[PDB]
C-alpha cells in the first residue's frame, strides 16, 4: 500500500496504488484506495481495507447530516475530527486505519489531515502512508514545490508512486490519481504499473538498472 | 498415504496409493511408494517421504553388503532389526513408518516398524493418513488362509478405501506380491481409477504471445579443439 | 496395558492384555506384551513400546553372552541387567518392567521394574495403566503357594477387571506359564474371559 | 482452549459477463483429512436475481447467507416489495460483516448477479465486510491456483498480439456464457487435481435477465 | 511524543517542546506544537502516547475555558495544576489510562510570581524551578543544577535553555527536529519564533 | 469454554430405500476409564426422529431435556399435535442446530456432535449432522468421532451417492451399520461391546433396538502371533 | 521468519517432444524489500540444468557445490554427468544435511545425452524426488504455478509451443506473488543446442 | 477421599473415610463426609470441600423450602437439584457428589453425579480418589438385594482396600444407613478394618 | 551500526557510512570510520552487532593482506567478495554467528572497471549499481533509481550522494552525525575530507 497527498498552488493531489495483499499472496491489483467520501471530501485507504472503506463512508454521512442542520459545507477540520474522535473510542479494541482526509475550502483552502487509528490527528503540507511510503517520500521530497503546475502536481503524485511500486513489493498494480479543487475532486484516471513503467522508463530515462 | 500389508496362503502382498503431499496441495500424483530393500524384501514408507527412501535404502546397501558377506539370502527379521535400531537412534526424529514384507529361506514374513523404533507382527496391517479407512476393509473383509487372488483384492480394495474416504491419499494403486520360491512381482499402477477427464478447452498459445527481450545460445560443450 | 506376574507352588505365570494403543485408536488389537530374555526368563513390558523393545533386546544379548561364559543366570541377575538400563538412562526411556522367571533352586521368582529404575522383588506384581483398577482385587485374592490352576484363574480374573475398565487394555489375555517342565503358552479369548 | 472457527475447506467461483454472470463452487465439504460430504451446496439463490456463496467455515458460511436472504425479505416488507439492486445487496452484507468486526465471520463472500443496467455484476467481500466490483473471482481454498488462471484467460494478461513480439496487447473480446463455463470447468478440474479439499462435484449458478439457472459436474472423488 | 522542559525564571516561564512527530520509520512533521492554552496565563505542554495526548489536552483546555466563562475568572496555575493532576489520578485506575505526562507553565496575576508544575501520567505533581519528561531531564538537569538561579532574566533562561538544546541534540540519539518555545509572563503567551 | 468430561464415542447412520438408519454404543468414558456401561444415546422424539448424541453426556442430558420440552411446547394449543402438525426431523435438527450455533457464538458450547435421523411427513430421508461448532451437513452416510473415519469408509460401499438409496434395502443398510460397530469395536478404544440401533422407516414406522451386542469376532489368529520380530 | 520466503523467487521446468524447458524469475528481496532484478536461479553443469529456489545463500552455496562435484565427476568419469545420475548426487547431497537442511526447492531439467529422453526433477529441502512426467514447480508461488501448470500443459509440445506454455506459466504466477517477478528467463534445451530467453513483464 | 454407596433389601447405606489432606499433610483425619440434605436423603462429598459444603448447603436449604410447600421430596427431585447447581456452575466448580435416600414408594436409590454435572442412577456408586482401586473388587463382589449385614461388609472391605492403596483416604469409616426403620451412624476404626 | 550506502559510477565506486556510535541511551561518538581497506583497490563498508562488525573486519582484512604477501598479487573484487561472502555463508550456521552487513566497493585493475557488491549477514550476494543495508535502501532507492546512470561521473555521483544523505536527515528518526565518503578508482582509496 502506498499512498499520498500533498498540498501545492492548484490545490491537493492525491495518488494511491491499487494492490492489497495477503501475506505473499496477491488478493487484489484493482483495490480503490481513495475513497470518494463525497463530491468535495477525499480519504487514502491505508491499514485494513474494511476499516478505512466502512468508516469513511460513515462519514460521508455525518458529513451529509452537518450540512443538513447546518446549511454550510462541512469544514476539513471538522471532517476530519469527526472520524479521529470515532477511531479514538475505538482505540485499544484493534482497528488498523491511516488515512489522510482532504479537502478544499472557502475558509481554509486546500487542507489534509493524516488521521490515523491511534487517536493520531495531523495537519501537513505532504504525506504518504503505507508499506511504500519511503520510496514515495523520495521522489516528493526533492521534487516538490509549492509553485508546481496542476500537470506537473499531477505527474509527481504518479511518478511517487510508481517509484514505490517497484521497490516494495506490497505496492502496484495500478496508480489511481485525483485532483482536489475549491469546486470538487476531479479524477485523473487509473495507470496501469506494467505499462507506466516502461513509458516512464524510456522517456524519463530512468531505471537504467533494469533491463527493457 | 495408505500403505497396508496382507498374508497369505504362500507369501504376502503389499500395497500403497501414490500421492504426496506438501500441506493440501498435492507434490506427486504418481509417486512410487514401495521400496525394494532387497529382491524379495520389499516395504512400504508412510511419513516423510524423504525418510522412508533413505532408510531403505541404507538398510538395503547394508542388506547387500551382509547378503555378500554370508553367502545367503537376506532375512526380513535382519531388515527389520536394522531397521528399528537406526530408527530407535534418532528418537522419531527420522519420520519413516513402514510396512516391511517379503519371502527368505525362513518362510514370509510380514512386520509394521514406527519411527520411535517400535515393530508389531501381524497377518494385516495398515498404515498412513488412510490408515483406519484401510483397517475398516481390512477388518471386515480378512480371513485366515486368503489365496494370492484374494489377497491382492483385500489388499488393493483396502487402497481404495484411503484413496476415496482420505484426503492425504490418491491416484493410483501400486501392489507388489512376494509369494515364497519365486520372484517378487512388482506391479506398478496396479489399478488406475482417477484419469483426468478430457478438458474443455485447448491452451496451446499462438507462436509469439510472449514478449522477449533477448536471445542466445547457450554453451553447454566442452572448450574446443583448434 | 495390564499387565502381572505371579509366582505360586510350582513356578510363575506372567500375563498380558493384548491392546497396543496410540490415543485413542487402537494400533494393534493382538499384540504379544510377554517377551523372552531367556529360555526360562520371561517380562512383562508397559510404557513406552519403542523403549520397552529397545531395553529387552539388550538384555537378552547380555544373557546370551552371559550364558556363553558363565552358564545359566539366575533371576535376579536378568532383573538387575534390567535395572541397570532403566536407572542409568532414566531421563531418556518410559519403561515399567516386570520381570519373572524360573531357577531350580531358587524356583519361581518375581521382580518389578518401575518408572524410576528401582527393583523390587515381590510374591506378585501387577503394572500398567489398568493395574490400578485390580490393587483392590489382587490384594484381596492373591494367596501363596497356590496351584497352576488357581493361578491361571486368579490372573485371567484380574486382567478381566482390568481390561473392563481400563481402555487403554483389551484384546485376548496371553500368558506363559514357566516351571520346571518348561515354558507354556496360554491365550484366552473376550468370550471367555468377558463372562467372568 | 475452546477454538470456535473451522476450516470446511471447498473453493468458489464468480465470473461477470456481459449481460450474464456466473458463482460457482465445489459441493465438497471436509474437515482436515476427512470428508463430510460430497454433495453439500454451497452457493445459493436468495432472491431479487441475486446469488450468493460464503465459503470457509461453512457455520459461519450458513448464518451470514441465512441473515442476507432475511435481509431481502424485510427490505421488500419495509420498502413496498422494491427490487434489491446487486450494489444494494453488496453495501448491506457490509454491514452484516463490519457488524461482527470483533468476532468476523471466517468466510471469503461473493455475490453475483445483474446491475441496474442488464450488466454482468461480482462482488467480492473479505470476512470483515471490506468489499468490491470486480470481473472475476476465486475465493477459498484452491483460489491461488484458480485466479493467475483466470488473469491469463479471461483478462489475456502477459498475452500479446503474434509479430508485434510484446507492442500491442491481445485485444479483450468479451466471453459467452459457454465459453465461461468452459474456463470454470476446466479452472476446478485443474484445482481438484492439485488440491486435496477440492473435488466431488462443481455446482454452477448461472444469472441471467430471465433468472438464476443451474448446471453440475462431476468432479473426482480422490 | 519526546522532549518536553521547562524553566521558571524570576518573571516568567519558559516552555520548549520538541517538533518531530515519528510514526514507526520516518518522521511524519517537522513542526509540530505539542501545547495548549487553558487560560490567558496559563500553558500546558505535553508528551506521551499517540492521539492520547492531544485528547487530554484538549479536554483539560476545554474544562478550564468552561469553568473562565462561568466564573468570569482566570483559575490560578496552582489550582488548574490540581484539576490536571486529579484528572489524571483518576485515569490511572480506568479501563484504558491516559498515557500523558505534562508540563503546566502558569503566571498567576494573583501573587506576581511564575510557576512551573510536572505532572506524569500517574497523577505525580510537583512544582519545580525546571522541569522534563522522558529522557530529556537526564541530559538537560546536570547543566540547570549548575548554572539556573531563581533571579534569572527572560534572555538568560533562553540562553540556559539553548545550551540545554544542544547537549540534547550532541548526546540524543533521536533528531527531535529542534524546539518551539513559548513564555508565559504577566502579558500571557508568546512563542520565540526565532530557536 | 469447558472441557467434555463424561463423554459418549461415535454415532453412525445411513440413509436406505424406505428410512434411515441409526446407532449409537451404550458407554460413558471417563477418560481412559470406561466408567459408565449403561448410557442410551439414541432419543426418540415422537414416532418418526431420533437424534443420536456424541461427545459430553451431561450437555446430552440438557439436549435430552430441550427436546423433551419441545414436545410438551408443540402440543400446547394444537389440536393437530399429533398427525398435521407434529414435529418434523427438520424442525427438531433446526432447533438443535440454532442452539449449538448460538451457544459456540457466546464461548460456551454444547460440546456434542449430533446426528438428527427421520422420516418427514411427505415420506422423504432425513439424516443430518450438527457439532458443537454449529457446522452442519448432510451425506448419504454420516458419522461423528471415530465412526467419521472407519464407518463411514465402509458404509459409503453400500451408499456411494444418491442413486444408490434406491437400491439399498433395510436388511443389506442394517447388516453394515452392525459390521461397522464391530469394526469400531476392534479399533475404537473407547467403545463398547453393548449398542442401540434404531430404524425409522416410512412404512413400517420407528423401531428402536436396545441391548445389541457384537457378536461373530475374530481373534483365533491371536494365537499364532508371538513376539515383535525375532523371538519364538 | 521463515528461510524459505525471505528472499522469494520461483522455478518451472517442463516437458515437451525431444525437448525440456527450464523458468525462473530475477528477484531477490529483503522481505519487502526488492534487492536485485539479475539474480538467475538457474545453473547448468553440462547439459544438466539446476533450478533453485529458497533461500539465497544457500542457492548460492549449492551451485558451487554441485559445480565443485560434478567438476571432479567429470575428471574421474571422462565424461559429463547425465540428468538422471545428478538428480540422485542432489538427493544425496541434501539428505545429508538433513537435520540442518538447506532451505531450498532444487528443480534438475536436462537430456540424457545417451537416450535422447527428456527428463525432470524436483526436490523438497532434504532430498525427497519429485520425477514427474509433466512439468515441476518451485518457490513462493508454488501454488499459482501449480495452478497454471496444470491448466495450460499438454503433452509433446514442440520447443517453440513449449515455450509460449512456460512463459506464461511462470509470468501469470509470478504477478500474483508479492515475493516473485522483477524480470524473468525461460530456457529451451534440445539435445545438441540450448536458446536462453529473457522475458518482459512487470516491474512491480 | 473415598466415599461409595450402596442399595440393598431394606434401602440404602453411604460410606466414607475420614480423611482430608492438604497437599501430603493430612488436615483433619476424623472428617465427616456423608452429610444430610434431608431427614432421609443424605450424600456423599468428594473434590473441593468448600464447593461441596457450599453447594449441600443450597440444597438442604432448597428440600427444606420444598418440604414446607409440597411435602416430602424424592431422592430423584435431591439429585435433580444437587445437577442443577454443579451443571450450571460446571465451570467454578470441583464436586463430585453421590446422593443416596429411602422413600417406602421407590425403597432405596443411589444417584451418582461426577464433575460434569451429569447424572447416573445406579445400584451402586464408588467416587473419590481411592475409588480408582476399587472399581475391580466392588464389581466382582457387589451383588442386589443384600442384606443390611452383607451390605456393611462389602462397604467395609470395599473403603478398607481404597484406603490402603490411596494416601489421600484413611482414617475411621463413616456409614450411615437408610432405612424405613429410621437412620443409623456407623463407625469403624483402623484397628478394626485394617485387619481385614 | 546504521547507514552504509554505495555507488558504481563510470570509473570509480563511491561507499558512505555514517559517523555515529550509540550505545543505547547516549551518542558514544560522532566521528566513525566504518570501512577497512582490504587491499590497495579494494574497501569494505560495515554495519551490523556491535563488536562482530569491527571483528569480521579485520579478520578479513588480515586473510586478504596475508594473500596478498604470499602471492605478490592483488586479487579481484570478485574474488575478495566470494572470499567473504562464503565466511559469511559458513558463519551463519555455526554457534554464534557474525551479525555484520557489508559492501564490498573494488577498482578491478585487470578489466578497468569498477565494482560494488552488497553481501548481508546471511551470505547473500549481489553485484550491484548501487546498493545499502538496513533502512537505508529505503529512502534512498527511490532517488538513485530516478538519477542513476552507469556513465556518471564521480562528481556527479557524489552529488547524487549528497541528495540521498539530506532525504535520509529529513524523513530517519535517528540522528546519525553525517557520513564519511571514501572513493575507490584506478589510483586506489581516498576519503572525501568536506561532505
Ligand atoms: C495497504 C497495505 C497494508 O497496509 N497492509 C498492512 C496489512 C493490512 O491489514 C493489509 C490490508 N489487507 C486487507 O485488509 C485485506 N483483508 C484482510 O486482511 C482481512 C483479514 C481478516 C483476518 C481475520 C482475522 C481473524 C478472524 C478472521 C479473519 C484485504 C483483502 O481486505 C491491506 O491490504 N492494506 C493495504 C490497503
Ligand atoms: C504419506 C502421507 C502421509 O503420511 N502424510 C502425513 C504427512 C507427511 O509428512 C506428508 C508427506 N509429504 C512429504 O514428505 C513432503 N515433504 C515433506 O514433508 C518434507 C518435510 C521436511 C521436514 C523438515 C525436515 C528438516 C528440517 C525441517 C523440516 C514430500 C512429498 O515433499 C507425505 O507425502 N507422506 C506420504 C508418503
Ligand atoms: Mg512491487
Ligand atoms: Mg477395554
Ligand atoms: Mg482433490
Ligand atoms: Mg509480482
Amino acid at each position: 500500500t502506498t499512498t499520498l497527498a500533498f498540498r501545492f498552488q492548484g490545490g491537493i493531489i492525491v495518488a494511491v496504488d491499487s494492490r492489497a495483499t495477503a501475506g505473499n499472496w496477491v488478493a487484489s491489483q484493482t483495490v480503490k484506495k481513495v475513497i470518494e467520501i463525497n463530491p468535495f471530501l477525499l480519504g487514502t485507504m491505508a491499514g485494513g481495507a474494511a476499516d478505512c472503506q466502512f468508516w469513511e463512508t460513515w462519514l460521508g454521512s455525518q458529513c451529509r447530516l452537518h450540512e443538513l442542520r447546518e446549511k454550510e459545507r462541512i469544514s476539513v477540520a471538522a471532517a476530519s475530527k469527526i472520524l479521529s474522535n470515532l477511531v479514538y473510542q475505538y482505540k485499544g479494541a484493534g482497528l488498523s486505519m491511516g488515512t489522510m482526509i482532504c479537502g478544499y475550502t472557502r475558509k481554509e483552502g486546500p487542507t489534509i489531515y493524516y488521521v490515523d487509528s491511534d487517536g493520531t490527528r495531523l495537519k501537513g503540507d505532504i504525506f504518504c502512508v503505507g508499506s511504500g511510503q519511503t520510496f514515495a517520500y523520495g521522489v516528493l521530497d526533492s521534487n516538490y514545490k509549492w509553485d508546481l503546475s496542476v500537470e506537473d502536481a499531477l505527474y509527481l503524485g504518479k511518478r511517487s508512486i510508481l517509484a514505490a511500486a517497484h521497490r516494495d513489493a506490497y505496492s502496484g498494480g495500478s496508480v489511481n490519481l485525483y485532483h482536489v479543487t475549491e469546486d470538487g475532486w476531479i479524477y485523473h484516471g487509473n495507470h496501469d504499473v506494467g505499462e507506466l513503467f516502461w513509458k516512464v522508463k524510456e522517456e524519463e530515462g530512468s531505471f537504467n538498472n533494469v533491463i527493457g | 498415504t495408505t500403505i497396508v500389508g496382507v498374508k497369505f496362503n504362500n507369501g504376502v502382498v503389499i500395497a500403497a496409493d501414490t500421492r504426496s503431499t506438501q500441506g493440501p496441495i498435492v507434490a506427486d500424483k504418481n509417486c512410487a511408494k514401495l521400496h525394494r530393500i532387497s529382491p524379495k524384501i520389499w516395504c512400504a514408507g508412510a511419513g516423510t517421504a524423504a525418510d522412508t527412501e533413505a532408510v531403505t535404502q541404507l538398510i538395503g546397501s547394508n542388506i547387500e553388503l551382509h547378503s555378500l558377506y554370508t553367502s545367503r539370502e537376506p532375512r526380513v527379521v535382519s531388515a527389520l532389526q536394522m531397521l528399528k535400531q537406526h530408527l530407535f537412534k534418532y528418537q522419531g526424529h527420522i519420520g519413516a513408518y513402514l510396512i516391511v514384507a517379503g519371502v527368505d529361506p525362513t518362510g514370509s514374513h510380514l512386520f509394521s516398524i514406527h519411527a520411535h523404533g517400535s515393530t508389531d507382527v501381524g497377518y494385516y496391517l495398515s498404515l498412513g493418513s488412510g490408515s483406519l479407512a484401510a483397517m475398516a476393509v481390512l477388518e471386515s473383509h480378512w480371513k485366515q488362509d486368503l489365496t494370492k487372488e484374494e489377497a491382492i483384492k483385500l489388499a488393493s480394495d483396502a487402497i481404495q478405501a484411503g484413496i476415496w474416504n482420505d484426503l492425504g491419499s490418491g491416484s493410483n494403486v501400486d501392489v507388489c506380491v512376494m509369494e515364497i520360491g519365486k520372484d517378487a512381482e512388482y506391479l506398478r499402477n496396479y489399478l488406475t481409477p482417477n484419469v483426468r477427464e478430457e478438458k474443455q478447452k485447448s491452451y496451446k498459445f499462438p507462436r509469439g504471445t510472449t514478449a522477449v527481450l533477448k536471445e542466445s545460445i547457450v554453451n553447454i560443450c566442452d572448450i574446443q579443439e583448434e | 496395558t495390564s499387565i502381572m506376574a505371579v509366582t505360586f507352588k510350582d513356578g510363575v505365570i506372567l500375563g498380558a492384555d493384548s491392546r497396543t494403543t496410540t490415543g485413542a485408536y487402537i494400533a494393534n488389537r493382538v499384540t504379544d506384551k510377554l517377551t523372552r530374555v531367556h529360555d526360562k526368563i520371561w517380562c512383562c513390558r508397559s510404557g513406552s513400546a519403542a523403549d520397552t523393545q529397545a531395553i529387552a533386546d539388550i538384555v537378552q544379548y547380555h544373557l546370551e553372552l552371559y550364558t556363553s561364559q558363565y552358564g545359566t543366570p539366575s533371576t535376579e541377575t536378568a532383573a538387575s541387567v534390567f535395572k541397570e538400563l532403566c536407572y542409568e538412562n532414566k531421563d531418556n526411556l518410559t519403561a515399567g518392567i516386570i520381570v519373572a522367571g524360573y531357577d531350580d533352586k531358587n524356583k519361581g521368582e518375581v521382580y518389578t521394574i518401575p518408572l524410576g529404575g528401582s527393583v523390587h522383588k515381590l510374591p506378585y506384581a501387577i503394572a500398567g495403566s489398568g493395574s490400578t483398577f485390580i490393587y483392590g482385587y489382587c490384594d484381596k485374592n492373591f494367596r501363596e503357594n497356590m496351584s497352576k490352576e488357581e493361578t491361571v484363574d486368579f490372573i485371567k480374573h484380574s486382567l478381566s477387571q482390568a481390561i473392563k475398565w481400563d481402555g487403554s487394555s483389551g484384546g485376548v489375555i496371553r500368558m506363559v506359564v514357566l516351571t520346571a517342565a518348561g515354558v507354556e503358552r496360554l491365550i484366552f479369548y473376550p468370550d471367555e474371559y468377558e463372562q467372568l | 482452549q475452546f477454538n470456535p472457527y473451522g476450516d470446511n475447506g471447498g473453493t468458489i467461483l464468480g465470473i461477470a459477463g456481459e449481460d450474464f454472470a456466473v458463482l460457482a463452487g465445489d459441493t465438497r465439504n471436509i474437515t482436515d483429512y476427512s470428508i463430510n460430504s460430497r454433495y453439500e451446496p454451497k452457493v445459493f439463490d436468495c432472491g431479487d436475481n441475486i446469488v450468493m456463496s460464503a465459503n470457509g467455515f461453512a457455520a459461519d458460511g450458513d448464518a451470514l447467507v441465512k441473515r442476507f436472504k432475511n435481509s431481502v425479505k424485510w427490505y421488500h416488507f419495509d420498502h413496498n416489495d422494491k427490487k434489491l439492486s446487486i450494489n444494494s445487496a453488496a453495501r448491506n452484507i457490509q454491514h452484516l460483516l463490519y457488524g461482527k468486526r470483533f468476532f468476523p465471520y471466517y468466510v471469503h463472500t461473493i455475490i453475483a448477479g445483474l446491475d441496474e443496467d442488464g450488466k454482468g455484476a461480482v462482488y467480492s467481500f473479505d470476512p470483515v465486510g471490506s468489499y468490491e466490483r470486480e470481473q472475476c473471482r476465486a475465493g477459498g481454498a484452491a483460489a491461488s491456483l484458480i485466479m493467475p488462471f483466470l488473469d491469463n484467460q479471461v483478462n489475456f494478461k502477459n498475452q500479446y498480439e503474434p509479430g508485434t513480439n510484446g507492442k500491442v496487447k491481445k485485444p479483450l473480446k468479451y466471453l459467452s456464457v459457454e465459453e465461461v463455463i468452459k474456463l470454470v470447468r476446466d479452472s476446478f478440474t485443474s484445482a481438484t487435481e492439485r488440491h486435496i479439499q477440492v473435488g466431488d462435484g462443481l455446482e454452477i449458478l448461472i444469472v441471467t435477465k430471465d433468472g438464476v439457472r443451474k448446471e453440475f459436474y462431476e468432479l473426482k472423488r480422490d | 511524543m519526546d522532549i518536553i522542559l521547562g524553566i521558571r525564571v524570576q518573571d516568567s516561564v519558559i516552555l520548549a517542546s520538541s517538533k518531530a512527530v515519528t510514526r514507526g520509520i520516518s518522521v511524519l512533521k517537522d513542526s509540530d506544537d505539542k501545547t495548549r492554552q487553558l487560560s490567558p496565563h496559563t500553558l500546558m505542554s505535553f508528551a506521551g502516547e499517540a492521539g492520547d495526548t492531544v485528547q487530554f489536552a484538549e479536554y483539560i483546555q476545554a474544562n478550564i475555558q468552561l469553568y473562565s466563562i462561568r466564573e468570569d475568572y482566570e483559575l490560578s496555575p496552582q489550582a488548574v495544576s490540581s484539576f490536571v493532576r486529579q484528572e489524571l489520578a483518576k485515569s490511572i485506575r480506568s479501563r484504558r489510562p491516559y498515557q500523558v505526562n505534562v508540563l503546566i507553565g502558569g503566571y498567576d496575576k494573583k501573587k506576581n510570581k511564575p510557576e512551573l508544575y510536572q505532572i506524569d501520567y500517574l497523577g505525580t505533581k510537583v512544582e519545580l524551578p525546571y522541569g522534563a519528561h522522558g529522557y530529556s531531564g537526564f541530559y538537560t538537569f546536570s547543566l540547570l543544577d549548575h548554572h539556573y538561579r531563581p533571579d534569572m532574566t527572560t534572555e538568560e533562561g533562553l540562553d540556559l535553555l539553548k545550551l540545554c538544546v544542544q547537549e540534547l541534540e550532541k548526546r540524543m540519539p533521536m533528531d527531535f527536529k529542534g524546539v518551539i518555545v513559548k513564555i508565559v509572563d504577566k502579558d500571557g503567551i508568546r512563542q520565540v519564533d526565532d530557536f | 469454554t469447558q472441557q467434555p468430561i463424561v463423554t459418549g464415542t461415535s454415532v453412525i447412520s445411513m440413509k436406505y430405500d424406505n428410512g434411515v438408519i441409526i446407532a449409537a454404543d451404550n458407554l460413558g468414558s471417563y477418560g481412559s476409564l470406561l466408567r459408565f456401561n449403561g448410557v442410551e444415546r439414541l432419543i426418540p422424539v415422537g414416532d418418526n426422529t431420533v437424534v443420536g448424541i456424541s461427545g459430553d453426556i451431561s450437555d446430552m442430558q440438557h439436549i435430552e431435556r430441550l427436546l423433551k420440552d419441545l414436545v410438551t411446547e408443540n402440543a400446547y394449543d394444537n389440536p393437530l399435535a399429533d398427525a398435521e402438525e407434529a414435529l418434523e426431523p427438520s424442525y427438531i435438527f433446526e432447533y438443535l442446530a440454532t442452539v449449538m450455533y448460538q451457544r459456540r457464538s457466546k464461548m460456551n458450547p454444547l460440546w456434542n456432535a449430533i446426528i438428527v435421523a427421520g422420516v418427514q411427513s411427505n415420506g422423504d430421508q432425513f439424516l443430518r449432522y450438527v457439532n458443537l461448532l454449529g457446522v452442519t451437513y448432510s451425506s448419504p452416510t454420516l458419522a461423528t468421532g471415530f465412526g467419521a473415519h472407519m464407518a463411514n469408509p465402509l458404509l459409503r460401499k453400500v451408499v456411494d451417492r444418491e442413486s444408490d438409496i434406491p437400491k439399498t434395502t433395510v436388511q443389506v443398510a442394517e447388516e453394515a451399520i452392525v459390521n461397522a460397530m464391530r469394526v469400531l469395536y476392534y479399533r475404537d478404544a473407547r467403545s463398547s461391546r453393548n449398542f442401540s440401533l434404531a430404524i425409522i422407516d416410512k412404512n413400517t414406522g420407528l423401531t428402536f433396538k436396545k441391548n445389541l451386542q457384537v457378536e461373530n469376532m475374530k481373534w483365533d489368529f491371536a494365537k499364532d502371533i508371538k513376539g515383535y520380530g525375532t523371538q519364538k | 521468519s521463515d528461510p524459505s520466503s525471505i528472499n522469494g523467487g520461483i522455478v518451472v521446468a517442463m516437458t515437451g517432444k525431444d525437448c525440456v524447458a527450464i523458468a525462473c524469475d530475477l528477484r531477490l528481496g529483503s522481505q519487502s524489500l526488492g534487492v536485485s532484478n539479475k539474480f538467475e536461479k538457474i545453473f547448468h553443469y553440462g547439459h544438466v540444468f539446476l533450478g533453485i529456489t529458497g533461500l539465497a545463500t544457500d542457492v548460492t552455496t549449492l551451485n558451487e557445490m554441485f559445480r565443485y562435484k560434478t567438476n571432479l565427476y567429470k575428471l574421474k568419469e571422462e565424461r559429463a554427468i547425465e540428468p538422471e545420475t545428478f538428480t540422485q548426487l542432489v538427493s544425496s547431497s541434501l539428505y545429508e544435511r538433513r537435520f540442518g537442511p538447506y532451505f531450498v526447492g532444487p528443480v534438475v531439467a536436462g537430456i540424457n545425452s545417451k537416450s535422447g529422453k527428456p527428463f525432470i526433477a524436483g526436490f523438497d529441502l532434504i532430498g525427497c524426488i519429485d520425477e514427474a512426467k509433466d512439468f515441476i514447480v518451485s518457490g513462493t508461488a508454488s501454488d499459482q504455478l501449480f495452478g497454471m501448470c496444470e491448466s495450460l500443459y499438454e503433452p509433446n509440445l514442440e520447443p517453440e509451443d513449449l515455450f509460449e506454455t512456460i512463459s506464461q506459466a511462470l509470468l501469470n504466477a509470478a504477478d500474483r506473488d508479492a515475493l516473485s517477478g522483477w524480470g524473468a528467463v525461460v530456457y529451451i534445451i534440445k539435445k545438441d543446442e540450448v536458446v536462453k530467453r529473457y522475458l518482459k513483464m512487470r516491474q512491480d
